C-alpha cells in the first residue's frame, strides 16, 4: 500500500500568521489515467472531513484564496498565507491514485496561547461508590498549556500503573487551554488495604511535578 | 442540495454485519463513484472501498473479504455491508465522493457512529466529587460528578440546571469493563460553595435516567 506520511503531527500558530502542512508519499501517485489524485481535507470537532484541494493544486468550491496547494513525486504540500479563526482543525492528505486509497495521519491546526501550569485537584472515592464496592479516585489536570503532560499515581509511596484510565479535552473555546482527567480506579477491598494516594503531575512549565494527595486515616 | 444520508445501525453484535445505506441526492449514480470510509482512534481515517458508476467496485484488501459494497442507481442508494465485526471496528463510517476529475460533487455524508459492543443498556452512577475533609482550601474551588458504568453512549452533564456554563470541563467517555465512564469538573467561588448549592444534572436518554446529584463538602 502507499503510505501516506503527513507533518508536523501538531502545529500551533497566531491568528493571522501563516502555515506549511506537508505529506510525502511512499511511492509516485500518479493514477493510470495521468491525473494525481492528491487531495487535502480539513476536519472540525464532530463534523464530516470537508475538501479543500484536489488534484493536488486545484482549489474546490467556496475555498478561500489563503489556501494553495503545490508538489508533484512523493512530495506535497499545503500553505495557509493567513490563518483565521475557521482554518483550525485536523488537515489530512488523501491519495486516490493506488488501490487501496490511504490517508496521512493528519496535521491539527490549533491556536497559540502562553504557557500555564495545570491546576491539579484529587477527589477520595465517594461513601456512595464505596458502598457499590469500587473505588475510583479522580485527579484534574485543568487548564494546561502546551498539550504534552504526564500525570502519575502513587500510592502508599508506590507507582501505581494499573487501574488508571486517562480522558483528555479539546482546546478551549474561551480560553485556548486543555484539560485532563485520570481516573484510578480501585475496588473497595484494596481501597482500603492503603492509606496515602497521591496524583503527580509533570509538565513543562515546572521542573517540579506537581503533587496532591490525601492520606484515608484523615477520611 | 447535494446530501450524501446516512441511514443504519449505531450498535453492532460482536461477529455480527454492519449494514448502512448512502441516500444520494444532487448528482447521479450512473456518472459518479461513491467511496465508503471509516474513521477509527486506533487508525485514524481508513479508505474501505468504492462503487463506481457502472457497478464495478474497487476494495481495501484488508476488508474485501468480509465486505461488500452495491447499490441502486433508480432509488440513488448505496449499500454498504461489511461482515464479522469485532471491537476494533467501532469507528465513525462514512460515504462520500471523494477524488473527483472534473465535477464539484466532493462531499461527504455525515458519518455514523457505530459501536461493535455485546453490552447491555444500562444507566449511569452518579458520584459526586468533592475535596477531602484534609484539607485544602484556596480560591478557587473545584468540584466534579463521576458518571460511572454506562451504556450507550451519550449521557449530557450540566450545572445547576446550566447555570454554571463557564468553569466546566466534562471529558470524553472512555470504556472500563464494557461500559462507559466519565467525569465533569466545575470551578466556583470558594466563598461560594458550599455556601451556594452545586448540583450536577446527567441525563442518559438509552435509560430515560434523569439525575441530580448536590455535591455535599464532607466531614
Ligand atoms: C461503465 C463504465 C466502465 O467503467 C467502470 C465502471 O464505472 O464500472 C469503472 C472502471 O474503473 C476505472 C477504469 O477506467 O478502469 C478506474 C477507476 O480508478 C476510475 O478512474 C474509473 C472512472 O474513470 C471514475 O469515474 C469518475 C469517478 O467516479 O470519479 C466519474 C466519471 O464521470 C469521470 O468524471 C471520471 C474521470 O474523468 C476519469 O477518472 O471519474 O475508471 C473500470 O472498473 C470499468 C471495468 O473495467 C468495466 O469492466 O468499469
Ligand atoms: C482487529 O481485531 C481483531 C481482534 O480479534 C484482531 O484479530 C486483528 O488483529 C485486529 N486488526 C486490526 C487491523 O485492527
Ligand atoms: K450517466
Amino acid at each position: 500500500d502507499i503510505l501516506m506520511n503527513q507533518t508536523p503531527l501538531s502545529l500551533p500558530v497566531s491568528l493571522g500568521d501563516q502555515a506549511s502542512i506537508s505529506c510525502r508519499s511512499s511511492q509516485y501517485i500518479v493514477h493510470r489515467n495521468g491525473n494525481t489524485y492528491l487531495e487535502w481535507y480539513l476536519q472540525k470537532p464532530g463534523q464530516s472531513p470537508k475538501l479543500l484541494i484536489y488534484k493536488v493544486s486545484n482549489r474546490f468550491s467556496g475555498v478561500p484564496d489563503r489556501f494553495s496547494g503545490s508538489g508533484s513525486g512523493t512530495d506535497f504540500t499545503l500553505k495557509i498565507s493567513r490563518v483565521e479563526a475557521e482554518d483550525l482543525g485536523v488537515y489530512y492528505c488523501f491519495q486516490g491514485s493506488h488501490v487501496p486509497y490511504t490517508f496521512g495521519g493528519g496535521t491539527k491546526l490549533e491556536l497559540k496561547r502562553a504557557d500555564a501550569a495545570p491546576t491539579v485537584s484529587i477527589f477520595p472515592p465517594s461513601s456512595e461508590q464505596l458502598t457499590s464496592g469500587g473505588a475510583s479516585v479522580v485527579c484534574f489536570l485543568n487548564n494546561f498549556y502546551p498539550k504534552d503532560i504526564n500525570v502519575k499515581w502513587k500510592i502508599d509511596g508506590s507507582e501505581r500503573q494499573n487501574g488508571v484510565l486517562n480522558s483528555w479535552t479539546d482546546q478551549d473555546s474561551k480560553d485556548s487551554t486543555y484539560s485532563m482527567s485520570s481516573t484510578l480506579t480501585l475496588t473497595k477491598d484494596e481501597y482500603e488495604r492503603h492509606n496515602s494516594y497521591t496524583c503527580e503531575a509533570t509538565h513543562k512549565t515546572s521542573t517540579s511535578p506537581i503533587v496532591k494527595s490525601f492520606n484515608r486515616n484523615e477520611c | 442540495e447535494v446530501q450524501l444520508k446516512e441511514s443504519g445501525p449505531g450498535l453492532v453484535q460482536p461477529s455480527q454485519s454492519l449494514s448502512i445505506t448512502c441516500t444520494v441526492s444532487g448528482f447521479s449514480l450512473t456518472t459518479y463513484g461513491v467511496h465508503w470510509v471509516r474513521q477509527s482512534p486506533g487508525k485514524g481515517l481508513e479508505w474501505l472501498g468504492v462503487i463506481w458508476s457502472g457497478g464495478s467496485t474497487d476494495y481495501n484488501a484488508a476488508f474485501i473479504s468480509r465486505l461488500s459494497i452495491s447499490k441502486d442507481n433508480s432509488k440513488s442508494h448505496v449499500f454498504f455491508k461489511m461482515n464479522s465485526l469485532q471491537a476494533n471496528d467501532t469507528a465513525i463510517y462514512y460515504c462520500a465522493r471523494m477524488r473527483i476529475t472534473t465535477d464539484w460533487f466532493a462531499y461527504w455524508g455525515q458519518g455514523t457512529l457505530v459501536t461493535v459492543s455485546a453490552a447491555k443498556t444500562t444507566p449511569p452512577s452518579v458520584y459526586p466529587l468533592a475535596p477531602g475533609s484534609a484539607a485544602q482550601t484556596n480560591s478557587m474551588v473545584t468540584l466534579g460528578c463521576l458518571v460511572k458504568g454506562y451504556f450507550p453512549e451519550p449521557v449530557t452533564v450540566t450545572w445547576n440546571s446550566g447555570s454554571l456554563s463557564s468553569g466546566v470541563h466534562t471529558f470524553p467517555a472512555v470504556l472500563q469493563s464494557d461500559l462507559y465512564t466519565l467525569s465533569s469538573s466545575v470551578t466556583v467561588p470558594s466563598s461560594t460553595w458550599p455556601s451556594e448549592t452545586v448540583t450536577c444534572n446527567v441525563a442518559h436518554p438509552a435509560s430515560s435516567t434523569k439525575v441530580d446529584k448536590k455535591i455535599v463538602p464532607r466531614d
